[PDB]
């Protein structure tokens, strides 16, 4: 789940 | 592996400020928008405030309770989320964690307690009389958290520590272990009891 | 903010049994870029909250097979298939798919299991405490279930209210029981003028009291 972090979540 | 690791926070009279920060490892947290989520004491999760990344100018939103007296801010080059808590009130008083907006991974939390009344110590005093039942009462103390361990964590099951009272501003907490009789008779027990706020750690040998 | 009604607010349940949480939004979590950031937390008593199942369904590392999540939009369930003793503790739904992070209220599952009676024991007060003017009497009654109980403090054979401070644990992780303590508080000059100091111990196990006196 670390692709979370590569991809992103801001909004 | 990520983690997030939080530092700060005490105890601090009502008025004065605190900075907490959260360090991040493991992967980078650029790319998502940083939260602060507090708890306080026997109640639910709440978020405090919220900071965007950098295509969204790092904008920062915070609960309508906080607003005006809590900053936060975001160092990417050093993996660094902070809060500046300034005027602070007896019901800010809570565990803060940080966390992303992703909401999988949380650091241990900082406990942040608000009050006009000092730091107090502590006494602790032995509860001495098959299996057998030893313990420690951890009197007068002030503010919560203390931690108690048994053989500093080598007694691990068959040990109760019961949540403190309070009692004239005062923390009341009692915590037994249950050990067989043969092992207190060859081996030492001894209880361990920190205190944080009043910078003490003390122990405790059970003598017969 | 989106709201998320969460029920029931507890949960009770034999080893084996199946226990099902409800997550309830005000708006849909779908997110544009397809993921539905619902999570499911853990919060064990006195601990940080830890990560169960993210993403609706993805189980964390280290998390047992027994647990699951499903739903989409608006509506989501935790399901426990076969509860065993460590599940206790108070679950939490979270989303972050539309900011800011929002919160269930929170689930406190306690685990039901087989009538135990209480193991009491007496404590009188240490001599470093005495020393310093003050006393203190402490009785324990441990592992015991259920966690309805009475405890009463007896001197020379008159009952004693005041000074008396109570306290449960929460249910233990290991045995699904209860343990309580007791702490009869008073000065040195009202310790020393009385001589047998009674712990009395009334729960549903028994009819008959659990009684624990040592003397002065």
């Amino acid at each position: 789940r670390e692709n979370l972090y590569f991809q992103g979540k801001d909004g | 592996a990520v983690q997030l690791v939080e530092s700060g926070g005490g105890l601090v009279q009502p008025k004065e400020s605190l900075k907490i920060s959260c360090a991040a490892f493991g992967v980078t947290f650029s790319n998502v928008a940083m939260y602060w989520v507090r708890q306080a004491p026997g109640k639910g999760l709440e978020w405090v405030a919220r900071i965007r990344t950098k295509p969204n100018n790092y904008a920062t939103y915070y609960a309508d309770s906080v607003k005006g007296r809590f900053t936060i801010s975001r160092d990417d080059s050093k993996s660094m989320v902070y809060l500046q808590m300034d005027n602070l009130k007896t019901e800010d008083t809570a565990m803060y964690y940080c966390t992303a907006e992703v909401a999988t991974d949380w650091g241990q939390g900082v406990m942040v307690t608000v009050s006009s009344a000092e730091t107090t110590a502590p006494s602790v005093y032995p509860l001495a009389p098959s299996m057998v039942t030893l313990g420690c009462l951890v009197k007068g103390y002030f503010p919560e958290p203390v931690t108690v361990t048994w053989n500093s964590g080598a007694l691990s099951s068959g040990v109760h520590t019961f949540p403190a009272v309070l009692q004239s501003g005062l923390y009341t907490l009692t915590s037994s272990v249950t050990v067989p009789s043969s092992t207190w008779s060859s081996q030492a027990v001894t209880c361990n009891v920190a205190h944080p706020a009043s910078s003490t750690k003390v122990d405790k040998k059970i003598i017969v | 903010d989106v709201v998320l009604t969460q029920a029931p607010p507890t949960l009770s349940a034999t080893i084996g049994q199946s226990v099902s949480i409800s997550c309830r939004s005000s708006q849909s979590l779908l997110h544009r870029n397809g993921n539905t950031y619902l999570n499911w937390l853990l919060q064990r008593p006195g601990q940080p909250p830890q990560l169960l199942i993210y993403l609706v369904s993805r189980l964390e590392s280290g998390v047992p097979n027994r647990f699951s999540g499903s739903g989409s939009g608006t509506a989501f369930t935790l399901k426990i298939s076969g509860l065993e003793a460590e599940d206790l503790g108070v679950y939490y739904c979270v989303q972050g798919t539309h900011a800011p992070l929002t919160f269930g209220s929170g689930t406190k599952l306690e685990i039901k299991r087989a009538d135990a009676a209480p193991t009491v024991s007496i404590f009188p007060p240490s001599t470093e405490q005495l020393a310093t003017g003050g006393a203190s009497v402490v009785c324990l009654m441990n592992n015991f279930y259920p966690r309805d109980i009475s405890v009463k403090w007896k001197i020379d054979g008159t009952e004693r209210r005041d000074g008396v401070l109570d306290s449960v644990t929460d249910q233990d992780s290991k045995d699904s029981t209860y343990s309580m303590s007791s702490t009869l508080s008073l000065t040195k000059a009202d310790y020393e003028s009385h001589n047998l100091y009674t712990c009395e111990v009334v729960h549903k196990t028994s009819s008959s009291p659990v009684v624990k006196s040592f003397n002065r």
